[PDB]
């Protein structure tokens, strides 16, 4: 069980660590979090009391290094940062443990909660989708544009989620139109999952970590990217059943996590409506659908 | 964006584009079967294709037996329009292209959008106008072409005849739109206002009669009378 230690809290804040969340007040005795889960990704994330503009976070796995985090005064944020004395760190954990200045991470021994949305979820895969190859971590905020909101700027501070565009020559052979804009098979199968993400593995992944960008940041382009992914299967006639099993699944959790609050800003009414109820899978869909009927029947 | 009253003076502009109706692309009789159910006839169809400042009309003729063994036929019909316009378009000399195809109807806009695909600079764009070229089909010498193909095959007419000697595209317009609004409200009253005098006659390489500038304001009146005498036998005002 991993630590991310913290330098101070100078500044009064709420601080998500995966899909829990803690006030900590300005000037705090806080000095971090213990008893984080081996195994699995994770994202430490803030929002500041005083301005709730722009939530932010970092992604990381403490099987890659010891990271901390510091306040920064200057840049008015807390960053993550990677301590290579071990022995250092390793003595700075003790002593707050011992102080007991940490929170611990506060998993319930049945809840699969945070697996079940990580699954496909792997370090290396963010790190070609956030790219800032000198840290071990990667930062997201709520304002990161996607490579795809940028050609509809600083490409440096870009989200690099693989382009999805059903109207585009990718999407649709010369000579099958109809037949490819009707039946996204191709694209989902030959393009995207034999051409680019080599396995079914990593398109869930890329999509399971559209979905957590967009509820715990708000991040626009990711709520877009997590919508045109799942579009993608449910508008193909042909797809493994393996990965119409396991998309149900994930998106039963995902649609289980949503704050029932955020519901109108996270859903797109057309894409659920679509895939439940119009597309080749409306019927492939079961736990999702139930989930859906019986939360958000609004929406539909 | 969508082609209005606001914009209308566009469509006469030197940016060259076309008018795409596919409302006769899918035509059918509905009739009863031996055993009672309904049945649909296919017949022959057309795409209408239109430049409105030259009155240079691509008139596809869309033979039945392109619907043969297919299914959702009017779903594939606007796939079938949108396919054979991106061929006409790739058969034009580059200067000829269009800059901008207008679709009458909205539900040709993806097909047409995805056909057009390898030509991102031609915008592809919906109308607010309520045009007519449904009553294509009620132009004696179209439909004539139309019902006797044996086979696809594209057709050239100007729509227009020689009007544009004597008058500009605007009012040729507003003259194409008037004569098929009323072809569509009553084709049996139009086509007497058009024929009725026999020493006005439709030149072999014309489509309407050969009407004096006088003339063509006398017949314009009788069809806006006739517009409205319908408008006042439907709605009973």
């Amino acid at each position: 069980m991993n630590t991310v230690p913290f330098t101070s809290a100078p500044i009064e804040v709420t601080i998500g660590i995966d899909q829990y969340s803690f006030n900590v007040k300005e000037n705090q005795p806080f000095h971090g979090i213990k008893d984080i889960p081996i195994g699995h990704v994770h994202v430490i994330h803030f929002q500041h009391a005083d301005n709730s503009s722009m939530r932010y976070g970092y992604w990381f796995d403490c099987r890659m290094g010891n990271f901390y985090i510091q306040y920064d005064p200057k840049d008015g944020l807390y960053k993550m940062m990677e301590e290579r004395d071990g022995a250092k760190f390793e003595n700075i954990v003790h002593n707050f443990k011992e102080r007991q200045m940490m929170v611990s991470y506060p998993k319930i021994d049945e809840d699969d909660t945070w697996y079940n949305l990580t699954e496909f979820v792997q370090m290396d895969k963010i790190r070609k989708i956030v790219r800032k190859d000198e840290n071990q971590f990667s930062y997201v905020d709520s304002s990161m544009t996607t490579v795809q909101e940028n050609e509809l700027s600083d490409p440096a501070h870009s989200l690099n989620y693989t382009v999805i565009n059903f109207k585009s020559r990718e999407a649709i052979r010369p000579g099958h139109e109809m037949e490819d804009f009707l039946d996204k098979s191709y694209y989902l199968n030959t393009v995207m999952l034999q051409g680019i993400f080599k396995n079914s593995s990593n398109y869930f992944g890329e999509l399971q970590f559209a979905f957590l960008n967009a509820m715990f940041f708000g991040n626009y382009g990711s709520s877009l990217q997590w919508h045109a992914m799942i579009e993608l299967i449910c508008s193909s006639a042909t797809v493994p059943k393996h990965m119409l099993d396991k998309l149900d699944e994930i998106l039963y959790y995902q649609i289980k996590t949503l704050p029932e609050q955020y519901s109108d800003i996270l859903l797109n009414e057309r894409v659920w409506n679509i895939c439940l109820y119009s597309s080749f899978q409306k019927n492939s869909l079961h736990n999702t659908e139930k989930i859906m009927e019986n939360k958000y029947p609004e929406l539909l | 964006g969508a082609m209005n009253s606001s914009n209308y003076a566009e469509l006469f502009n030197n940016d060259i584009k076309l008018f795409v109706d596919d409302t006769n692309v899918y035509r059918v009789t509905v009739h009863k079967t031996f055993e009672g159910n309904v049945a649909t006839k296919a017949i022959n169809g057309c795409i209408f294709t239109l430049n409105p400042k030259t009155g240079h009309l691509f008139l596809k003729i869309i033979h039945t037996s392109v619907w043969a063994g297919q299914k959702r036929l009017s779903q594939l019909a606007k796939w079938k329009t949108a396919e054979e316009v991106s061929a006409l378009v790739r058969s034009l000399p580059k200067e000829e292209q269009p800059k901008q195809i207008i679709v009458t109807r909205k539900a040709m806009l993806d097909p047409l959008e995805v056909h057009m695909l390898d030509f991102p600079n031609i915008a592809i764009r919906p109308t607010e106008l309520r045009l007519p070229f449904s009553a294509a089909m009620s132009i004696d010498k179209l439909s004539d072409v139309v019902m006797k193909a044996t086979e696809p095959q594209m057709v050239l007419f100007n729509i227009y005849d020689d009007w544009l000697d004597r008058i500009s595209s605007y009012t040729a317009f507003s003259r194409l739109t008037l004569l098929l609004r009323a072809l569509k409200t009553n084709e049996e009253s139009a086509k007497m206002i058009l024929l009725s005098d026999p020493t006005i006659t439709i030149k072999s390489y014309h489509l309407w009669p050969s009407f004096t500038d006088e003339q063509w304001i006398t017949i314009e009146s009788q069809m806006r009378d006739l517009i409205l005498t319908e408008y006042g036998r439907k709605y009973n005002v």
